[PDB]
């Protein structure tokens, strides 16, 4: 209850301040501005690199996703099957790390 | 004629053209078309601003160094006014407001300031007055803009007998407060018949009455070539600008028919040929984007 009053809170602040950003400069009566770029009017050419690097993103992060229950996963009972999965999931997210080397996924955006 | 003002040089930028000129409310939207086109024959300009000098900046430069010589004067100080004027061959004044204020109505910008410039400029010696009315200037019309505008044409008449008196009828062009005002209306389809006039256009005719001796003591009618309705030229102004502050004096004059005046001379007797609204609407609202024509009458 404290936490949703705190995020309407910073909210409202934030939607203050970027109304008094976009309302308060507005009543200037200065002119009228006639006639209001590297490429001129082509079209956004498609880059494959950007987009390797964000599905690499998502699927290392998913990795991390799998690894984020660690700090409580040490307090188990279990601690040779536990050590043994996690050491496996770092194993395999550098294993994905080293094919994504090895095929030259990491190149012009190393 | 002195030698200082006899013209010289081929009518450019450093030229002489022998026209001293003191152009009122030079800081607006005729202003600064006709101190461009003074300013770019060799004309002396005199322009005396009410405003902060910033709102000065883009006329200068407009002519040859020395060529604009800005003032400060005020609309009910007579001496400021012939401080403007003592040394000018040619006074045009442009003061105008859509909106009265709090120091200023309507009684003051069209009666008061101009019979004060007309007046000093009688006693000073200036050969040429040119005053702008409008051309649905009437006594008995809705609004008080217009009526004031008549009251003052009177007595500009009756003060300076020679002073050339233009009647634009509702002048478009980029700073224009017609196609700009249209095209930010996002009032009304009546039976109100308008022929809107190129700003170049006046400014032409503006100066060609300068030029034309014949011109004094005349009133001259700056009109558009086409007669549109006021409901298609809204659509028009919303077709060309790609779209699916008011008082009611601006709608009383909006809905205010563009009367017809053949007895008075317009452009064409000063040489100047009229641009139509289609060649130039483009021009003015391309600003406005984020076309068939206008049914004339
Ligand atoms: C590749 C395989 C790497 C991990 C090998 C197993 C590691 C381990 O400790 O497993 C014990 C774990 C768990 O055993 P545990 O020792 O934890 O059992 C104690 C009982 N509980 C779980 C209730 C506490 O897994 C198994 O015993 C069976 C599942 C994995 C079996 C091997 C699968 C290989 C698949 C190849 C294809
Ligand atoms: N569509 C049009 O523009 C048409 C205009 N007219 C007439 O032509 C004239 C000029 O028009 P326009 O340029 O468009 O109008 P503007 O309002 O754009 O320009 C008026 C000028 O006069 C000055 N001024 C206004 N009020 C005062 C005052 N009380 N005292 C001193 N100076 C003042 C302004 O200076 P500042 O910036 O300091 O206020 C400005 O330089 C007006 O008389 C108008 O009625 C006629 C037909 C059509």
């Amino acid at each position: 209850m404290n936490l949703m009053i705190t995020l309407l809170t910073n909210f409202t602040l934030a939607t203050l301040l970027v109304t008094i950003a976009f309302w308060l400069p507005q009543l200037n009566v200065y002119s009228e501005k006639t006639s209001p770029d590297p490429m001129g009017s082509a079209r956004l050419p498609f880059s494959m690199k950007f987009f390797l690097v964000a599905i690499t993103f998502l699927l290392f992060d998913l990795e991390i996703a799998l690894l984020l229950p660690l700090p409580w996963a040490s307090q188990t009972t279990n601690l040779n099957t536990m050590l043994t999965m996690a050491l496996l999931l770092i194993f395999l997210l550098a294993v994905s790390l080293a094919y994504e080397w090895t095929q030259k996924g990491l190149e012009w955006t190393e | 004629l002195h030698h200082a003002v006899i013209p010289h040089g081929k009518g450019g930028r450093s030229s002489v053209s022998g026209i001293v000129a003191t152009v009122f409310g030079a800081t607006g939207f005729l202003g600064r078309y006709l101190v461009n086109h003074l300013g770019r024959m060799g004309s002396q300009v005199i322009v005396p601003y009410r405003c902060e000098p910033y709102d000065t900046m883009h006329l200068r430069p407009m002519g040859d160094l020395g060529q604009i010589i800005f003032m400060d004067w005020n609309g009910r100080d007579k001496d400021s006014i012939r401080r403007a004027v003592e040394h000018s061959n040619v006074v045009i004044n442009l003061v105008g407001r859509e909106w009265e204020t709090k120091n200023f109505d309507f009684e003051d910008v069209f009666v008061k300031i101009p019979q004060a410039i007309a007046q000093v400029s009688k006693e000073a010696g200036v050969e040429k007055f040119i005053h702008i009315s409008h051309l649905n200037a009437d006594i008995k019309s809705s609004s008080k803009y217009l009526r004031n505008k008549a009251v003052g044409e009177k007595e500009v008449r009756e003060t300076f007998p020679e002073a050339t008196i233009i009647k634009p009828a509702d002048i478009f062009g980029r700073e224009d407060r017609f196609l700009n005002y249209f095209a930010n209306i996002r009032s009304l389809g009546k039976k109100t018949v308008k022929q809107p006039v190129y700003i170049v256009d006046v400014t032409k005719g503006i100066i060609n009455a300068i030029k034309d001796p014949d011109a004094r003591g005349k009133t001259f009618a700056f009109v558009g070539p086409n007669r549109y309705l006021l409901f298609d030229l809204v659509q028009y102004v919303f077709a060309v600008a790609h779209r699916p502050w008011t008082t009611r004096d601006k709608v009383e004059r909006i809905h205010t028919t563009d009367r017809t005046l053949p007895h008075l001379p317009g452009l064409e007797d000063l040489g100047v040929q009229a641009t139509p609204l289609e060649l130039k609407a483009i021009e003015v609202l391309r600003r406005h984007r984020t076309v068939q024509p206008a049914k004339t009458v």
